[PDB]
């Protein structure tokens, strides 16, 4: 640098000095020597140097350029981005991405794969695309630098964590997978800490941001990405739990005692008096009370218990060939349950079919309708017996559904989770026992 | 009001 | 277990009209049928496998419950109790300290003085 | 015209400071517990070092806490754009007041009116209020310095009992960069007795002003700080600069200098309080 | 073998499942189940937040960076 | 001072009290029962840590 500075022709050419320093990665020297208020620094003049720094993994120089009057939004033109994705995107990483796409597919990885294909063969959020490019190549410092410029910072961190995890689940190579996994953990920690600070500073704005769907980052909000990636640590934080509790209690104030709510549920006229103490005329009070999710859940629990009791009674004591009124009531109620399941199928149909317990309930309904059809043919005694048997199986499945309900209560929900966890291992132990 | 006050000022 | 028992009763018999008798039968039979005894144990060949699978399911679920409970207890055990024992010992000592130091059989004689 | 893309006016140089204060107080703003003026050169490009990026953030936070006024040039090019952006984001996060002063002729475009200004000098739209001085057409030399200095002096003469400061409203000038305008404003401020704060360790001329705290030493410091600025300047301009610097250094009991060693937090408030 | 499984906490997993549990009832119409068919019959027929998010990020970035300044290297530089 | 979660001022005032340990116990109990509220989270956590 000294020799080039004293040349009688490079003194005026500061661009050459900057290029040389970038090539040799001399930050402090460049900051102290060339970046001075002697001459203006236009973005167009610095665009080529910024591109060169991006290519050659020079994060500190990228940060320095961003500080000194560089507009990153304008720099990221479509041609630049497509060329960067096409030429400088390693083929090994592309092969790994193909392997992940073909083997471990996800609602998010498909989006980034489509974006990469679109830019590679030939946007709305150039910063997100650049962040994805940096992440996919396990560039830590550059990804961190780009992250600070993004708008959906916590959402971007959640998406990056999920993408890195699903990428590290690959097994083509080990070192790259481990690097991606540690980077994902780092970004998850960053998001958790940032949202903790955000919620501590304020509450309503934090909740609004958390529920903020945004405009097609990955087609999902922060909460959806966190749950999809199974980021239990993030979703178990006090702020998110408080938001969920507010949603659960609805308009009802969260600090009201439980037995008060239950008594007001059983005694309708008491709600207007005031013991329930909503957070915010009498008609509004009643509609707010009965629109609360907690009240709806309690009513549903009572209705389901009554339904199971009536099912037991009718199936056990009232299975005559001739139709009888309790059986007709039970048929009507099962049709209402079928309509509820149809509604559930409309929303998140893919999840509705994928879910094991949802599939269990749907199979229970199908078996019930089959048994009901069987009972209709009263000419055959065997048909009557088979209908009774199928009804018994339907009843036990409905009991399993009732058990599924109980998970709400904090007292015993963890116990149900633990039983579910232990069942698998006890099954294997009993299998070894059985064989020997 | 505001316009008249501004005009009076200058 | 009630659900299993009601399913078993429904399949086994039809239209028992004694509410007292049927309530007791449904409540009582499944527990004995699982482990206590097998009185139950219409084609003969296809009947036995279903009873066998019922028994197997009941036994596996029961052992699952037992192991899960004996697992859950350790977490409670982990917490020390001497601290809570001393906290309760405070009330325990106060109860006898505030009382008149008289043997219980003859405390009424002193309570007579307390009244006046 | 009321700019929109707060308020903007066009006041001639021969304007009564009392009239402006009455205009701003009667129906626009309240009494000012504190008032701080920042002076920077006309260069569009400035060094956005972390030190300067944090010192001014602390300054603006202090101004919001005290409800103080901020007086700057009011041009989109330079540090003042950064100040306006910080004001905007803090307001997005009890409102801050920022005033920009510049000559109407010096503006690249002029629209008469509620007119709209949409992006020769370009003015920042972040500042809530702006002033336009009508002294000439396409006048390169500054024509708003006299008005700003007179307004600052008049505000100093104002009396406010509610303020903890004894009697008159406090005023503090802030120096960040170099240039002839910076020295002129500092000399006028010091001559007016309003304390000035200079950020040592950053800035072309701030460094030399901190170093000084007769002609040979000042000349050496000036040439060392600005190899290019002195070269272009004629000898007479250099002599005038030396005279100005000697004038301000004569009254050294007022100005305060922020030291590089004390790089911890809560330094801007400490320096301002010490100067006051 | 069961004790090893017990060692892991379950409240975390309980809350993770509670998310789905709350969502299932939140997205539904808030009508009692017995009379929900009547309503199903009817069924058949930001910048400020992001700007505030950025401000909080800057505060977070400052807080994380302060850890380095805790060292006495600054005192050594002052000595030099 | 305690009810407004003022830490340093509460500590300063505490040194001037006569029943110092009794005052500390009372403040801990009051802060705990106050933090048991659920209107807001940050204030409750601050009160709980002060009580500890
Ligand atoms: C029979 C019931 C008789 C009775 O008096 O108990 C009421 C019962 C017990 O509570 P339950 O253990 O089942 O449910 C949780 C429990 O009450 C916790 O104590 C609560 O936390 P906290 O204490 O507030 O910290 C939590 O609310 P939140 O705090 O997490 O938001 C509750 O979700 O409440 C019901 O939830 C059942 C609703 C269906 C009614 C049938």
């Amino acid at each position: 640098y000294k020799a080039f500075s004293t040349n009688e022709q490079d003194k005026d050419n500061w661009n050459g000095q900057l290029k040389l320093l970038l090539e040799w990665n001399q930050l402090d020297l460049a900051s102290d020597e060339i970046f001075t208020n002697d001459r203006r620094w236009e973005s167009a003049d610095l665009q080529e140097v910024m591109f060169t720094a991006l290519i050659k993994d020079r994060p500190k120089f990228v940060r320095l350029f961003l500080e000194n009057g560089l507009n990153l939004q304008k720099f990221l033109t479509n041609e630049v981005l497509t060329e960067l994705f096409s030429t400088h995107f390693s083929t090994l990483v592309y092969r790994n991405l193909q392997i992940a796409k073909n083997s471990y597919n996800d609602a998010l990885l498909t989006f980034v794969w489509k974006l990469v294909a679109n830019f590679r063969r030939s946007t709305r959020h150039p910063l997100q695309a650049l962040f994805i490019w940096a992440i996919l190549q396990n560039k830590k410092e550059l990804s961190k630098v780009i992250w600070e410029q993004t708008k959906g910072c916590t959402l971007a961190a959640l998406g990056a964590s999920k993408l890195l995890k699903t990428l590290a689940k690959v097994k083509n190579d080990i070192n790259a997978a481990g690097e991606s996994e540690e980077l994902a953990n780092e970004y998850e920690t960053r998001a958790v800490e940032l949202f903790t600070e955000c919620y501590s500073n304020d509450e309503d704005l934090a909740e609004q941001l958390l529920v903020y769907s945004c405009e097609a980052w990955g087609g999902s909000n922060c909460l959806e990405l966190a749950v999809e990636a199974t980021d239990q640590h993030f979703i178990a934080q006090p702020g998110v739990q408080n938001f969920l509790s507010k949603q659960w209690y609805g308009e009802i104030s969260r600090d009201t005692k439980n037995w008060k709510i239950i008594l007001c549920l059983f005694i309708i006229p008491l709600v207007g008096c005031g013991l329930v103490s909503f957070r915010k005329k009498l008609l509004w009070y009643y509609v707010a009370f009965f629109t609360s999710p907690f009240v709806v859940f309690s009513w549903n629990v009572v209705f389901y218990i009554a339904f199971l009791l009536l099912f037991a009674y009718v199936l056990l004591m009232d299975f005559h060939s001739v139709p009888h009124t309790p059986e007709l009531i039970l048929y009507a109620l099962v049709f209402v349950l079928f309509c509820d399941e149809v509604r559930q199928w409309y929303m998140n149909g893919v999840n509705y079919f994928t879910d094991l317990w949802n599939v269990m309930d749907t199979l229970g309904l199908f078996y019930f309708i089959a048994g009901i059809v069987f009972r209709l043919h009263s000419s055959n005694k065997s048909s009557l017996y088979s209908g009774r048997v199928i009804f018994c199986l339907d009843y036990i499945i409905f009991t399993l559904r009732l058990i599924h309900i109980f998970t709400v209560s904090r007292n015993l929900g963890p116990k149900i989770i633990m039983l579910q966890r232990m069942l698998i291992d006890v099954f294997f132990f009993l299998f070894l026992f059985a064989v020997w | 009001d505001l316009v008249n006050f501004i005009q009076a000022n200058f | 277990m009630v659900a299993f028992g009601v399913a078993r009763q429904g399949i086994l018999r039809q239209n028992e009209q004694r509410w007292r008798w049927i309530f007791r039968s449904v409540i009582y039979e499944p527990y004995l049928a699982m482990f206590g005894q097998v009185p139950s144990d219409f084609p003969e060949w296809i009947t036995i496998p279903l009873v066998c699978i019922y028994m197997l399911s009941t036994n596996i679920l029961l052992v699952n419950l037992l192991v899960a409970m004996f697992g859950y207890t350790v977490g409670i055990v982990q917490e020390n109790n001497d601290q809570v024992w001393k906290f309760q010992r405070y009330f325990l000592v106060q109860e006898y300290c505030n009382r008149l130091n008289i043997p219980f059989p003859f405390v009424v004689f002193a309570y007579f003085y307390m009244v006046v | 015209g009321d700019i929109q893309f707060g308020k903007y006016l066009r006041l001639s140089c021969d304007t009564d400071s009392e009239t402006l204060y009455e205009l701003l107080t009667q129906h626009w703003h309240l009494k000012t517990p504190n008032l701080v003026i920042s002076v920077t050169g006309g260069a569009k490009n400035f060094a956005l070092k972390p030190r300067m990026r944090k010192i001014f953030s602390r300054l603006i936070y202090i101004a919001q806490s005290k409800g103080a006024w901020i007086l700057t040039g009011g041009t989109h090019y330079g540090l003042m754009k950064y100040i306006g952006e910080v004001v905007r984001d803090n307001t997005i996060s009890e409102n801050i007041v920022a005033i920009g002063i510049a000559a109407w002729g010096m503006v690249s475009n002029r629209d008469t009116l509620s007119a709209q200004y949409i992006m020769l000098y370009i003015l920042d739209n972040n500042h809530t209020h702006l002033l336009l001085v009508d002294n000439g057409c396409h006048g390169h030399p500054t024509v708003e310095a006299k008005l700003r200095n007179q307004l600052e002096k008049y505000i100093s003469e104002r009396t406010s009992q509610d303020s903890n400061y004894g009697g008159k409203i406090p005023i503090v000038c802030f120096a960040q960069g170099g240039g002839r305008e910076t020295l002129k404003a500092i000399n006028t401020s010091v001559k007016s007795k309003i304390p000035c704060v200079v950020v040592e360790g950053s800035g072309q001329i701030a460094d030399v002003i901190a170093s000084l705290v007769t002609s040979s030493m000042v000349k050496e410091k000036l040439v060392r700080f600005l190899p290019r600025t002195v070269s272009r300047l004629p000898e007479e301009e250099i002599e005038s600069w030396i005279k100005w610097l000697k004038e301000i250094l004569e009254s050294s009991h007022l100005l305060t200098v922020i030291k590089m060693e004390e790089a911890g937090d809560e330094i801007v408030s400490n320096a301002i309080s010490y100067a006051l | 073998y069961t004790v090893g499984i017990v060692q892991e906490n379950n409240d975390q997993v309980w809350k993770f499942q509670r998310y789905f549990l709350v969502q299932e009832y939140c997205n539904r119409l808030n009508i009692p189940f017995p009379f929900v068919v009547f309503a199903y019959f009817y069924m058949v027929v930001d910048n400020e937040t992001l700007a505030w998010e950025g401000v909080m990020k800057e505060n977070y970035l400052v807080k994380i960076n302060t850890k380095a300044n805790d060292n006495s290297e600054e005192m050594r530089h002052r000595f030099r």
